[PDB]
RNA sequence: CCAAGUCUGGGCUAAGUGGUAAAGGAUGUGGCGCCGCGAAGACAGCCAGGAGGUUGGCUUAGAAGCAGCCAUCCUUUAAAG
């Protein structure tokens, strides 16, 4: 029933992992060696973990796919937002490109319809700096 | 109502030194504003100021218009002592004729500017009247 | 709407609940009637901005209403109004308003704004023939631009009791452009 | 404290009357409003 | 105290105001108009979720309502903050 923000390729630090887990009924040694299995592939980037124990003092559960923010930047070719939204809008795109990017985001998107899919991309666009023209 | 020596012999023909009129933004109906009732050679300075601090707290759209402006002034200590007093000027303004059209917080729906002016009254000096115009304030 | 009186009694009248207000019309007038309570309501609507009329003895149910008056006094509560009808096909002195919307150009992007020394529009279209609410806003706003008379853009009734190039409504720096 | 000129802190700080007196009150030592 | 109605009528005071004062405050109190509703059975008590794309931009070393400068939109649904 805990939530952490552990690093990658380092499953032995006493300062954070020690007190934050040991007092909650979690064996620090064994819970750490299990991470050296799934975080070894994508080592280097901080990966948040959500450990959930029971009444036997064990388990590991859901650690992680990755980023989904930097790959969108690679396509457009803007890092970060320009400045402040609704004051310096200068990044227009088109209608047809916003239509196909929402068709794959459906799993974590609002509803499985086509009208509701285009409406979320309208809210997160104007809150940053991507006006649809 | 003691006033000055003339509009060009004593002290008449100035800019009075201040910070112009208009601010805020337009607005066809919404009548948002401020006026008074008090009589007082409105304290220039105090004046100029005040109003300004007004913009200081808001910024843009809310007729930060303001229909005032001094243009005459007092005088006192300079020379011998107290007797035959020549005159040394300082502090012009204008008579706030027992109430009248002050400055205007004029605009559609932008009370975010009403409160402003408000802050504008707070300031000022001679009490002030908080009000609306033909229609009110929306 | 209703409003009565017309004898010769302004003081007390000019007092209480009934405010003076002459019965003005091309050719004839008649003691002041009305009331300090009707003025309210109606007036509250949009005096010389739309128009109606009241039934005093069913006399003459006509429009034209007010072409003058004042909440004068300091207090800011009118007293002593003017009233003139128009059962004619000459209706000229017609001053009805004009509204925009907010079209985004200098504002919701440039923060800039715009003064409208205009708003109203005393003209003279088709007498007893005007849309109590006429709107016209070709948009545009920002930098050192300005629009006024000249351009404008008048629909139907071709009057203009006004002139060209003059207090239309421009866009100024609510801060800086 | 301010004896003169008290007006509502915390989004609660109440308006009470003791001895006709008006002294601010609200779940905070940082409100001990009094006049 | 000192001469003369502890007159009658109907309001308003709960501070001794009366018996000196301003800016400035506050469901004091009494009398007048407005917006929403109580059988879409209404504000304040109580049961509950206390919704998701919201975890957007400057600064990020931290905005991601609960540092602050700009946004202020979309939603599958019991509605939206």
């Amino acid at each position: 029933q805990i939530k952490l923000q552990l690093p990658a390729g380092k499953a032995t630090p006493a300062p954070p992992v020690g007190p934050a887990l040991g007092q909650h009924g979690v064996n620090i040694m064994e819970f750490c060696k299990r991470f050296n299995a799934e975080t070894a592939d994508k080592a280097g980037m901080i990966l948040p973990v959500v450990i959930t124990v029971y009444e036997d003092k064990s388990f590991t559960f859901i650690i992680k796919t990755p980023p989904a923010s930097f790959l969108l930047k690679k396509a457009a070719g803007i890092e970060k937002g320009s400045s402040e939204p609704k004051r310096k809008i200068v990044g227009k795109v088109t209608r047809k490109q916003i239509e196909e990017i929402a068709k794959t985001k459906m799993p974590d998107l609002n509803a499985n319809s086509l009208e509701a899919a285009m409406k979320i991309i309208e809210g997160t666009a104007k809150s940053m700096g991507i006006e649809v023209v | 109502s003691i006033k000055p020596t003339r509009r060009e012999y004593i002290s008449g023909i100035p800019g009075k030194g201040i910070a112009q009129f208009k601010m805020g933004n337009n607005t066809y109906p919404a009548q948002v504003e401020n006026v008074v009732e008090k009589p007082v050679q409105i304290r220039h300075n105090a004046l100029e100021a005040a109003r300004n601090a007004a913009n200081r707290f808001v910024q843009n759209s809310g007729k930060f218009r303001i229909r005032k402006f001094p243009f005459h002034v007092i005088r006192e200590q300079d020379g011998d002592g107290m007797r035959a007093p020549f005159g040394k000027s300082v502090g012009t303004a204008a008579r706030s004729h027992g109430a009248n059209h002050d400055f205007i917080a004029w605009v559609n729906p932008d009370p975010a500017v009403e409160f402003a002016w408000r802050r504008a009254y707070m300031k000022v000096t001679p009490t002030v009247n908080i009000d609306s115009s033909p229609a009110g304030n929306a | 709407m209703e409003l009565t009186a017309k004898p010769r009694t302004p003081k007390q009248k000019l007092d209480e609940s009934m405010i003076a207000a002459v019965a003005y019309n091309k050719e004839n007038n008649v003691s002041f009637a009305l009331d300090r309570k009707a003025f309210d309501r109606a007036f509250r609507q949009q005096s010389t901005t739309g128009l109606f009329d009241i039934t005093v003895e069913g006399g003459e149910t006509f429009p034209a209403l007010v072409k003058a008056v004042q909440m004068d006094k300091r207090k800011r509560a009118p007293i002593h109004v003017d009233f003139y009808m128009v059962t004619y096909g000459e209706p000229v002195e017609v001053s009805v308003p004009v509204h925009t919307t907010g079209r985004s150009q200098g504002e919701v992007q440039g923060g800039l704004v715009d003064i409208v020394v205009h708003n109203l529009q005393i003209v003279a279209p088709g007498p007893r023939r005007i849309p109590q609410e006429l709107v016209v806003d070709v948009t545009k706003m920002n930098i050192g631009d300005h629009i006024t008379a000249g351009d404008i853009k008048l629909p139907e009734g071709c009057t203009l009791a006004a002139d060209p190039e003059l207090t239309v409504v421009s866009v100024l720096p609510p801060r800086l452009t | 404290k301010v004896r003169s000129s008290v007006k509502k802190m915390c989004d609660n700080c109440k308006v009470v009357r003791r001895h006709g007196r008006v002294l601010v009150i609200c779940s905070n030592v940082k409100h001990k409003q009094r006049q």
